[PDB]
RNA sequence: UUGUUUUCACUUUCUCCCCGCACUAAUGUGGGGAAAACUGGCUUUAUUUCUUCAAUUAUUUUUUUUGCUGAGGA
RNA sequence: AUUUCACUCAUAUUAAAUAAAAUAACUCCAAGUGGGCCAUUUUUGGUAAGCAGAACUGGCGAUGAGGGAUGCUCCUAACGCUUGGAUAAGGUGCCUAAAUAUUCGCUCAUGAGAUCCCAUAAAAGGUGUUGGUUCAUAUGAACUAGCCCUGAAAAUGGAUGGCGCUAAAGCGGA
RNA sequence: CCUUCGAUGUCGGCUCUUCCUAUCAUUGGGACGCAGAAGUCUCAAAGUGUCGGAUUGUUCACCCGCUAAUAGGGAACGUGAGCUGGGUUUAGACCGUCGUGAGACAGGUUAGUUUUACCCUACUGAUGAAUUUUAUUAUAUAUAUACAUAUAGUA
RNA sequence: UGCGAAGCUAAGUCUGUUGGAUAAUGGCUGAACGCCUCUUAAGCCAGAAACCAUGCUGAUUAAACAAUACUAUCUUUUUUGUUUGCUAAUGUAAAAGAGAAAUUAUAUAUGUACCGGUACAUAAAUAAUCCUAUCACCUUUUUCGUGAGCUGAGCUGUGAGCUAGGCAAUAGUUCUUUAACAACAAAAAAGAGCACAAACUGUAGACGACUUU
């Protein structure tokens, strides 16, 4: 069903799974459109693995923003934080996975004094 | 398509499943219908198959090829030491069948009877039936009065005395014999006056009387279809053996029917044969049990050397015309017609 | 579908009747008859001081209307039977083998022998309230009497049907017991 | 529908209509107990219904009749099977609805002492024209092989006697209570009296 | 080659008479006759709150209790 | 006949009406396809066929959804993701959401009957019952057509979808 | 020619079971051009039973004989991981006819490998726990209670 | 090679019911249709190797159940709680007055009184009804019923009531009204044997299982 928090409405949860991936190990759950001929899912038989459509698209006014109602931006050092100084209340910052504890403390403190929220603030400590 | 040549099926479907019987003891499925007019009387008895012999009798069948001539007939000997009556059970009719109201025991029961309640009597404390028997007589009379008022079928618990037989078994075979006769008032007193004393066979049965026999047939383990159902042997050229049923069903239904003979257990089946005539009720006391007025010899029923695989019959017995199901030492329940 | 249809039955002198919920009871000098009509939709108006009973049906289709006269005739048969016993005279006819009839059990359970020389006893038990005897005038006659027309007639039919011949030309082997006449006492 | 359980007297009730009403109640989560199931009526002649049951009886699985349609002969079981056939018994909810039903022949110990209800929408007197044949489920079951009809009749006449005694005692108690009321009604205040007789108490 | 006119036959009785005279489904009844005129119908005068002023259609104006929804941010 | 000059033939609703008529016209390059099948209507061969061969249109293929219990082709209706409302086809005794609704008839079946496709039934009969028509002094006839009945027999056990239903939950209406 | 040619083992017999009724006999009836006897027509009825052999691979058939009767059928033309392999239907060979020939024959003849179950289910027998949101045709000194009752092991 | 007990075995021996309701058919009474008619109306009868019972076989085919015999620390009230794999501990297919025992007939029933009948009452929108709820507390005057203990009987308690008096509720507008039933844990008070295995058997048997000592 639809999920609605604040103004952000997510039109569908529980991401689509590939047909028959439940009962075949070689078939990964990642969605693939089934070509088939008599394919059930392709023909849209009721009660079987509905396919993604453009109609599920979230509205463009609130498309990419996180539950904190702002867009995420992934940074790798303190230098890539400069553009956030202007839109600190529209963007949250996430530190890249391959950033060391050297630099993570620096990015955390810089974002703190920049007044921009950090997503994975308590990582690697 | 149809069979080229029809012939009746093999074996009776009425004795299915040909599985092993639950118990070694013959169990009466139903007792004869109650007749109010007749006086109260017992209906069944228990004995043991001692073996068989043959007798000579003069036929009195006019217009028959035998008539006045003397005939040899096979006869089964069933040793019947007196049974002991120990209990009364009352039944009442409900739309769900017969319901026990209660059972009333006698003041004393034999150790032979109590053994039947134990799997390991030798190591047991033998505490069964030890403190339920000294109940006050007032409650006894109350239970009998309620049985009189409400019950409509009366049976007496009675047990055999294997110690009087050559059996290795020591625990008694116990069973309920239904009392058929007058009203419950008379039935209750008829059983109460016999609530502890011995029950001889002569009380239950008379000579020259037709009775039914209930017993478990002789066991044979698992047997092939040829022996078990009497199917015809396949020709000698058959590839994977000839002692089997060739076709065990048509293509459809795509199953094997339950009417198809198959290998399995043979023997040790419960059976109830009708119309066995009592030829003589031999008594323990007399020494001429096997003597006739045309023989006047001094001899008892036991053949010289003893009954094979059984022993010596030192108690009451009845000479039954024909054969009866079961091996030697098998408990046979005799039922009134 | 007619609105109301009635028919009237006179009550004879020596009879006393009682009708409750179309359950009629008739009493006379020859016994008592008791009949139930609860399988028909009818009002039974019993008038005692002026005799007669009227059977009236409302909204009767012809199939149901056919039963009014049936009920009335049943009632008048009850009256006649209770005032003068219904009598069925039967005749025993035989070609070569005389039929030996024996009446036992205080005029019930007649037994028949020598039917076609079969020397096997046949017998019929009279229905309740029915008496079988032999006529004192004609030697091959049987009287079946009683208050209930249905009972006596059924008993006579039982006598007749107990003695049918088998595997022979029925129109040549005429022997048997036949209802010669039906009257009253 | 809103009681802990409904005890209904099946005497003089048409089998199919009664089963339909019972099934709807059970599906709505109402526990019912059907008593005197051997007095259920069925439209159509006794011979016709006997023929129908013989056709049912002739029906068994050829391979192994143990698995076949268990035929059942008690009128209570017949009513139970009719209700089951009127019910989605192969689902969990349908199974619960089926098990919420109890059927008896006669009136046993708990149910002979509680109020029995009647469904007028299924009464023979209201649903069958008086000139058309009907059957009695008890006699049908007896002809099919129930062989417990007469015993139920005996138990029923005994229950009739005890119920008659109870009813006489209850009538005496109600009469004496009404006599108490008509006199104690003069001892209350007059305006209380006026209210009571105005509203018919 | 259309109108126009004429005749009898049409109702209620808890009315009466005769016959069956209690015969009815009936606290009545079947058949045959008389009676006026409550009943029913019509014609006048006054009224429509004693009572009715309907229904359908066209044309208009409201009303009780309530379900769901709130895009946008000029 | 062509050419050039004149004059002028509704257009303000548009030389008849209507038109999400330019979503047109044209050009280029190229894919797949070139075994079809079904329904209504028509039709050829055939005794007939879920047979063979054709015509029109619509479908199935290539297509799901509601209904027809079930069903590639029938009825409704064609499809982004939702919230309400109201319906179509079809239904409202239970299975199963909604009427044991209302109103008027018919029918009793000892193998009743019960939604197009659709899942078979005929000639011939009936003194079953219901309603009409035409002849003869409340009777006798002869017709007629509704429901019912006979005609009506097959193989695992059995199917109005099941239960069941007769003051219908059947048939024909409103 | 709708399904099966990346194979559904294609004749008959033997064996074994079940089903239908359009009933051959047996059961009880009705009709007769029915005296009896025998028989014919027909109804309800599928409970019971429907055989031994000679010839032929045969089904079919036809005789001998018994019988009460020797009825008709279905089940993938029931039944080949049940058999057999006589026939048909590979390769050898013979004859006749046909063909120039290689060869052909819905002509005859003779000889010619018949594979696998230990899986699932079905069926036949053989052990066997667990079973409270479960059960109750009562239980209580002419008398109350389901608002109750019921533990478990052994026998 | 003879004979060959025991055991298996047939070619040997023994045993293999009667009731109900019906079909076909033949009938009874009897209208429709003044007569007649087995009913092709209502209401009945007799009736078959068929049907259903009876009888027989299974019944872990009913995941079924009863009575009996003996036994396992066990059995009854109150308070607090169930907010190394474990060693305290909770679940509801349905509480919010979940209220209700005569029987029966449907072209009628039921009670009473007499001898199925007569007479009289009652009931006939029957649950469209009846019954049950709120009067707190404490104090005074008291009235009437039931339990412990005492000796048909006195007293205490309990339930209902009578006269008179003053005495409380308050959480800011509702977020289920935490209200039922059953169970369990801890702590207090009172009362309260068998089976398998083993050896043997052989009426049993592939192994289990079964019969025994």
């Amino acid at each position: 069903a639809v999920k609605k928090v604040g103004k952000i409405i997510k039109k569908r949860t529980k991401k689509f799974t590939r047909f028959q991936s439940n009962r075949f190990m070689r078939v990964k759950p990642a969605w693939r459109k089934p070509r088939g001929i008599d394919c059930r899912v392709r023909r849209r038989y009721k009660g079987t693995n509905l396919m993604p459509s453009i109609g599920y698209g979230s509205n463009k006014k609130t498309k990419f923003l996180l539950p904190n109602n702002k867009y995420k931006y992934v940074v790798k050092n303190v230098k890539e934080m400069e553009p956030l100084i202007m839109n600190h209340t529209k963007y949250c910052v996430q530190i890249a996975h391959n950033v060391s504890s050297k630099k993570r403390k620096q990015i955390i403190e810089r974002a703190k004094q920049m007044n921009v929220s950090v997503i994975n603030a308590k990582a690697r400590l | 398509s149809h069979r080229k040549f029809e012939r009746p099926r093999h074996g009776s479907l009425g004795f299915l499943p040909r599985k092993r019987c639950k118990r070694l003891r013959g169990k009466i499925r139903s007792f004869p219908k109650d007749d109010k007019e007749k006086p109260p009387h017992f209906t069944a008895f228990m004995g043991y198959k001692a073996g068989m012999t043959h007798i000579v009798r003069e036929v009195d069948k006019p217009g028959s090829k035998l008539h006045k001539k003397e005939i040899v007939e096979a006869c089964t000997i069933i040793e019947c030491a007196p049974m002991v009556v120990v209990g009364i059970v009352g039944y009442r009719e409900t739309p769900k069948g017969l319901r026990i109201l209660s059972t009333v025991w006698a003041n004393h029961v034999s150790d032979e009877f109590r053994r039947r309640y134990y799997k390991n009597w030798y190591k047991s404390e033998k505490k069964a039936f030890t403190k339920s028997l000294n109940v006050p007589e007032a409650t006894k009379n109350c239970l009998l009065k309620r049985i009189e008022k409400y019950c409509t079928v009366l049976r007496a618990i009675c047990h055999t005395q294997p110690s009087k037989t050559p059996l290795r078994m020591k625990k008694a075979h116990i069973m309920e014999v239904q009392i058929n006769g007058g009203s419950m008032k008379e039935k209750l007193e008829f059983v109460k006056e016999m609530l502890e004393k011995n029950l001889p066979v002569s009380t239950v049965f008379n000579p020259n009387e037709m009775i039914d026999v209930i017993s478990v047939t002789k066991g044979h383990g698992t047997k092939g279809v040829v022996s078990r159902y009497g199917v015809k042997r396949l020709p000698r050229k058959t590839h994977r053996g000839l002692r089997k049923v060739a076709c065990i069903g048509a293509w459809h239904p795509a199953r094997v029917q339950f009417q198809i003979p198959r290998h399995g257990q043979k023997g040790y089946f419960h059976r109830t044969e009708r119309n066995k005539k009592i030829y003589r009720i031999g008594l323990k006391t007399d020494k001429n049990s096997a003597s006739t007025d045309a023989d006047i010899t001094e001899k008892k029923i036991t053949p010289m050397g003893g009954f094979p695989h059984y022993g010596v019959v030192n108690e009451d017995f009845l000479l039954l015309k024909g054969c009866v199901a079961g091996t030697k030492k098998r408990p046979i329940t005799l039922r009134k017609n | 579908k007619t609105i109301v249809s009635t028919q009237k039955v006179l009550i004879p002198e020596g009879v006393k009747v009682a009708i409750n919920a179309r359950k009629v009871t008739v009493s006379g000098k020859y016994g008592t008859l008791r009949r139930s009509f609860r399988h028909l939709p009818i009002d039974i108006r019993l008038n005692k001081l002026k005799k007669y009973i009227k059977v009236v049906m409302w909204f009767g289709v012809p199939d149901s209307l056919a039963c009014i006269r049936t009920v009335c005739t049943h009632l008048k048969n009850m009256f006649t039977g209770v005032t003068k016993k219904f009598l069925y005279k039967m005749r025993l006819v035989h070609a070569h083998f005389p039929i030996n009839s024996n009446i036992v059990d205080n005029n019930t359970r007649i037994e028949i022998r020598n039917y076609l020389g079969e020397k096997s006893v046949r017998f019929v038990k009279a229905l309740p309230g029915v008496v079988i005897e032999k006529s004192p005038n004609v030697k091959d006659e049987i009287y079946v009497s009683g208050a209930d027309i249905e009972n006596v007639s059924l008993t006579a039919a039982l006598i007749h049907q107990s003695v049918l011949c088998r595997n022979k030309d029925i129109r040549k082997f005429l022997d048997g017991i036949y209802v010669s006449e039906v009257t009253t006492v | 529908m809103y009681k802990k359980e409904y005890v209904i007297d099946c005497k003089g009730h048409l089998l199919g209509r009664l089963a339909s009403l019972i099934a709807k109640e059970l599906l709505n989560g109402q526990r019912i107990v059907a008593v005197r199931c051997e007095d259920i009526n069925i439209s159509g002649s006794l011979y016709r219904n006997k023929l129908k049951y013989q056709e049912f009886l002739r029906l068994r699985t050829n391979t192994n009749p143990k698995k076949g349609p268990l035929h059942l002969r008690e009128p209570s079981k017949i009513l139970w099977r009719c209700v089951r056939g009127m019910l989605p018994h192969k689902t969990y909810k349908g199974q619960l609805a089926l098990k919420k039903l109890k059927v008896c022949v006669g009136m046993p110990y708990p149910y002979d002492k509680k109020k029995k209800y009647v469904l007028p929408s299924a009464l023979r007197a209201f649903r069958l024209k008086k000139h058309r044949r009907y059957c009695r489920l008890g006699t049908l079951s007896s002809r099919v092989g129930w062989n417990y009809d007469t015993l139920v009749k005996k138990n029923e006449v005994l229950r009739k006697q005890v119920s008659k005694a109870y009813y006489k005692k209850k009538v005496n108690n109600l009469n004496e209570k009404k006599e108490i009321k008509t006199e104690a009604l003069n001892l209350i205040n007059p305006e209380q009296r006026q209210v009571l007789e105005n509203f018919g108490y």
